C-alpha cells in the first residue's frame, strides 16, 4: 500500500509494503 | 453467462489477482486515489483510469465483448502507469512484472 505521508509530503507515489 | 474465448479472458484476470502476484499485483487492486495521495496532476495527465477492480466489475457485469476489449483495458491500465510515474519508480517495475504475466497468457491462450 501507499506511504500517505511520505506520497502527499513528495508529490510521487511512495510504497509502504 | 461468457462466451468460451471471454472465459479464458476471465481465468487470467483470476490469475493476476492471485496469491502468487500480490507482491507486485497490489498497485493494480483499486484506483489510483488521487485525491486521498494528493497527487494533484494525476487526471490531468491520465485521462482514463483503468484497475484491475474494475475490470473485474466489467467482466461479471458481461460488459467486454470479446478479448480485445477486455485487453484494451488491462494494456490502458499498465499504459497508465508508464505515463504518470518516473521511469525508475517501484510501481512501473511492478507493472512490467504483471504484465509480463498478462502478455504470456494472453498469448498462449486458445483462438479465436
Ligand atoms: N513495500
Amino acid at each position: 500500500w501507499y506511504d500517505v505521508f511520505l506520497t502527499r509530503k513528495y508529490g510521487k507515489k511512495k510504497v509502504a509494503c | 453467462k461468457l462466451s468460451e474465448h471471454l472465459r479464458y479472458c476471465d481465468s487470467i484476470l483470476r490469475e493476476m489477482l492471485s496469491k502468487k502476484h500480490a507482491a507486485y499485483a497490489w498497485p493494480f487492486y483499486k484506483p489510483v486515489d488521487a485525491e486521498a495521495l494528493e497527487l494533484h496532476d494525476y487526471h490531468d495527465i491520465i485521462k482514463h483510469p483503468m484497475d484491475l477492480s474494475t475490470v473485474k466489475r466489467k467482466m461479471d457485469g458481461r460488459e467486454y465483448p470479446d478479448a480485445q476489449g477486455f485487453a484494451a483495458d488491462v494494456r490502458l491500465m499498465f499504459s497508465n502507469c508508464y505515463k504518470y510515474n518516473p521511469p525508475d519508480h517501484e510501481v512501473v517495475a511492478m507493472a512490467r512484472k504483471l504484465q509480463d504475466v498478462f502478455e504470456m497468457r494472453f498469448a498462449k491462450m486458445p483462438d479465436e
